[PDB]
């Protein structure tokens, strides 16, 4: 897939089947009708692993296809909890945490999160975030028979707990 | 092309028409989708993916750059004009998306060229009223992370250093997450912040 | 075992304030008498003018009554920030505090 | 309440102690600027329960007095033991070991067999025509 | 039958619950609307759910 | 062994949670969640060089 040649062949058998290696070794060719047909690829199916990778091939280059693919996904699917950081799921607040917001809500910039549920403007700005407070993060905690506690008393006074 | 009928599928009597490949990035497309870009005949996919690619057009032929630099133009004057419409708020969003300083000093002038209605509609973040500003210095952190007018406003109408300033606020997060769990019948666990 | 029984329904101003710095301490004025002290300057009573006067204390005692009863101090003057002449007040509130 | 009938309170009557936090002297905000602690994170009457607070002053206190340090556990693993994880970073907070009682509101059970044994009891009673 | 049914899940349910009323304890922090109901898309189906506003636990729109 | 690329590999502590009712395995690697369905074969392609080369 270095010229021209496969595209028409391929606009349709990748419909056929997005996650296959040579559909998505066409898309790294990063030419206009790989990125197109994934983009209406992954209007609809924004939450299969191939549109993980597709988004992950055309930024920052090319993120135009993924965002209309993102913001398409995410009006069709406005109960998907994984839309509600583009699409707030308030009424008259969909753009709530859109561009430099995207910090004002730290689930939205979070580590454990996939960036194509993030505009390109979104995630760009998801290493600016300034974060103050105290946070506990455990990887894992396989524990049997034994309690656990896990408290931040994040005050820097040392509040009258009884 | 046959019947006067243009298709995708192959029939006998049908005559081939290609164009040429990349025809986008050759600055081929930009009158036409141009001045098919406004109005009730505004798509929205084609529109932004063609202000996308545009922003990112190669460079390889001359006539392409005076394409480019005719379509930067015109969207500039268009938008100056009134920026209320879909591609315009395209282009603002684009041309942030750049980040470079000419783009910027482009969403500043274009965002200053607007009307007073539109002023007082959309940009009240970036035009705050006297008792906002007065009550402004009372506060240490810019007025942009705890005014209500930029808690809703549109991303795409802010100035730049209204948009830096949302940008650069303190956002007051603690939280005790446990990624992967495997609690047993007579085990607990517990999670606190104060 | 444990630590002992916390009473929350009595309010004490000492847990929340966790800067020395900040707590209100009545100190001895060689000008006249006690008067209040913190690193926001020291307890005031409104003049006529919307103005700040220290309040003096005649001993230790009335001092201390003032400082730590449940009235709440709204008048502060500093003679270090309004003021700003920076006279041996400020000197003195600095070696204070 | 809504901002403008709090605005309307405190200018009707900017002396009032619940609306003094909201409207203070130019001298105290003077004195915060200069201390470089805001006034709001110790002004006696900004902690006051009655006293009543916009949305912009109350997200505005939200930040005196936040610590910043955090804990990164890995893959921890604890078996027939405790564990208790306090983030004190060196904020003057003792060392407290203070266990949680709880009131256990136990359901004993009690020693009642299935009363599906009772039909093969009344066969062991039978078995006694055994022996006669 | 119902000692059988409390022996083998009372105390699981009752711990995960105090876990789960932690979690949301923790992510209601901030949020202003998480108490009112939103349809969540759950793939085959909706759910009209929300926070409980007292245990802070996830709560539905019963049938 | 997690390759991450074409030709390259990494040595990586991962987590499974395997749903066989609907038969999904989701592995958390990195601190994030990826979902292989057990009945897609790009999925089974994937999933299985990481479960085979475990130890």
């Amino acid at each position: 897939y270095k010229t021209e040649h496969c595209d028409d062949f391929m606009t349709g058998f990748c419909r056929n089947d997005p996650g296959n290696p040579n559909c998505l070794e066409w898309l790294r060719a990063k030419r206009k009708p790989a990125m197109s047909t994934y983009s209406d690829i992954c209007s609809k199916h924004m939450d299969a692993r191939y549109c993980s990778e597709f988004i992950r091939i055309i930024r920052p280059d090319y993120f135009t296809f993924g965002d209309t693919a993102l913001y398409v996904f995410c009006n069709d699917h406005k109960g998907n909890r994984n839309c509600w950081c583009a699409n707030y799921p308030k009424s008259n607040s969909g753009d709530k945490y859109l561009g430099p917001r995207v910090c004002w809500l730290h689930e939205c910039t979070d580590e454990s999160r996939d960036r194509k549920w993030l505009y390109y403007n979104q995630d760009v700005q998801r290493t600016r975030c300034k974060y103050v407070g105290c946070t506990i993060n455990v990887n894992s905690l396989a524990l049997k028979n034994s309690q656990a506690e896990l408290t931040s008393n994040c005050t820097r006074t040392t509040s009258a707990v009884g | 092309k046959k019947d006067g009928k243009i298709s995708d599928k192959y029939e006998e009597g049908a005559v081939l028409e290609s164009c040429w490949p990349d025809v986008h990035d050759t600055g081929k497309c930009d009158v036409d989708l141009f001045d098919w870009c406004q109005g009730d005949t505004f798509d929205r996919n084609i529109c932004h993916q063609w202000i996308g690619s545009a922003f990112n057009r190669s460079n390889r032929t001359v006539e392409g750059q005076q394409s480019l630099i005719n379509l930067y133009n015109k969207m500039q004057t268009l938008c100056s004009k009134d920026a209320s419409v879909p591609i315009c708020e395209s282009f603002l969003h684009h041309l942030r998306a750049h980040n470079t300083e000419d783009s910027k000093e482009m969403i500043d002038y274009i965002l200053r060229q607007q009307s007073a209605d539109f002023k007082q509609k959309y940009m009240r973040c970036s035009y705050p009223t006297r008792d906002k500003l007065e009550e402004s210095l009372k506060y240490a952190e810019p007025r942009e992370c705890w005014d209500p007018e930029c808690s809703n406003a549109n991303v795409n109408f802010l100035l730049t250093r209204n948009y830096n300033n949302l940008g650069l606020c303190n956002i007051v997060r603690c939280n005790t997450s446990v990624n992967n769990l495997q609690m047993d019948k007579t085990s607990s666990l517990r999670l606190s912040c104060g | 075992g444990g630590t002992p029984a916390l009473d929350r329904r009595v309010q004490d101003v000492n847990d929340t304030i966790s800067d020395v710095k900040q707590k209100w301490r009545c100190v001895v004025y060689p000008g006249n008498g006690f008067v209040s002290a913190s690193i926001f300057g020291f307890q005031a009573e409104v003049g006529p003018n919307n103005t700040r006067s220290i309040r003096k204390f005649n001993t230790m005692q009335q001092c201390i009554d003032f400082t730590f009863s449940d009235v709440i101090n709204i008048n502060i003057y500093n003679p270090c920030v309004v003021p700003n002449i920076n006279n041996a007040e400020c000197q003195f509130l600095k070696s204070v505090l | 309440m809504t901002d403008e009938q709090i605005y309307a309170f405190c200018d009707a009557n900017k002396d009032d102690i619940r609306c003094k936090c909201i409207y203070p002297d130019k001298s105290i905000v003077r004195i915060g600027i200069d201390t470089r602690l805001p006034y709001y994170c110790w002004y006696e009457p900004c902690k006051r329960s009655d006293a009543l607070l916009p949305a912009s002053l109350k997200k505005n206190i939200t930040k005196c007095n936040v610590s910043d340090c955090t804990i990164s556990l890995g893959n921890v693993s604890i078996t027939d033991s405790k564990l208790d994880v306090n983030n004190v970073c060196d904020s003057k907070r003792v060392a407290t070991e203070n266990i949680a009682v709880r009131y256990l509101n136990q359901e004993i059970r009690y020693p009642i067999i299935d009363i599906k044994w009772l039909p093969i009891g009344l066969l062991a009673l039978a078995i006694l025509i055994l022996a006669f | 039958r119902i000692k059988n049914t409390v022996n083998d899940w009372k105390s699981l349910t009752d711990s995960k619950t105090k876990l789960e009323s932690d979690r949301g304890r923790l992510l209601a922090a901030g949020k202003d609307d998480i108490f009112e109901f939103k349809c969540v898309d759950f793939g085959a189906y909706f759910i009209a759910m929300r926070l409980d506003k007292k245990t802070y636990l996830p709560q539905a729109i019963r049938r | 062994a997690i390759f991450t690329d074409a030709s390259t590999v990494a040595s990586a502590q991962i987590h499974l949670y395997y749903n066989s009712n609907i038969g999904k395995i989701i592995m958390s690697l990195n601190g994030k969640k990826h979902t292989f369905n057990l009945y897609d074969d790009n999925d089974i392609r994937t999933l299985l060089p990481i479960l085979l080369l475990s130890k």
